[PDB]
């Protein structure tokens, strides 16, 4: 996206990349399934736009007045998800990653 | 609830006495068995316990995490360690820390 007075011009860019990886070892805080609305639309041709990512982390919390706050002395926690294996990824790449739930789910009667 | 491990077999209680011994025997005449040599045994226990353990992973975090407090005694003097003199020359006071020390040592993602 090149902005200028002229106005926005969007044009391919041969350098660009994305960088994509999977956590199978669960090191980082595991924040699908609590049902927040990032989801694809129910409408193919709606475009979905990837949600950020972020996580809780609590301090020691403490009630100083009316109003509580976490100082953060402790169990605060800093994830660079810069630091982990990862795939560089560029126009004409493909990535997939397969994944399969335990045999030990149950039968959800319908 | 009150504990580390509840077993269906457990250690098994190792019973120990003392082998009886009798003092003279009365020629039938008072019939008040005299009481058993007064004895008593010492022995060394070896007492050896395995515990199967995993190394702790990591977090992966960038933060240097806090560890868990260090004991502390009330005397304020290094914990589990012969003090020299608590109001005493006779002989050295063991200390141990104010409170339980608790096995919780580094957080991990739940």
């Amino acid at each position: 996206v090149a902005t200028n007075q002229t106005g926005t011009t969007v044009s391919d860019s041969a350098s660009g990349g994305i960088t994509v990886f999977a956590d199978d070892s669960y090191d980082y805080p595991y924040v699908l399934g609590h049902n927040q609305d990032t989801l694809p639309g129910h409408l193919p041709g709606e475009n979905y736009v990837l949600p950020q990512y972020g996580y809780i982390t609590r301090g020691r919390e403490i009630d100083q007045q009316n109003s509580i706050v976490a100082i953060s002395d402790h169990k605060t926690e800093l994830f660079f998800l810069e630091h982990h294996d990862a795939e560089c990824l560029g126009t004409g790449d493909h990535w997939s990653h397969h994944y399969e739930f335990p045999d030990d789910l149950p039968w959800r009667k319908l | 609830l009150l504990g580390g491990w509840g077993v269906l077999t457990p250690p098994p209680m190792i019973f120990v006495k003392l082998r009886s011994q009798p003092g003279p025997p009365s020629p039938g005449a008072h019939t008040v068995p005299q009481s058993n040599l007064n004895q008593y045994a010492i022995f060394h226990l070896h007492y050896s316990m395995q515990f199967l353990v995993k190394r702790r992973k990591r977090s992966r975090r960038h933060n240097p995490e806090k560890p868990a407090p260090f004991p502390t005694t009330d005397s304020g003097r290094m914990p589990f360690t012969l003090a020299n003199s608590l109001k005493d020359p006779n002989t050295p006071v063991y200390e141990v820390p104010s409170d339980q020390w608790i096995a919780r040592n580094y957080s991990h993602l739940l």
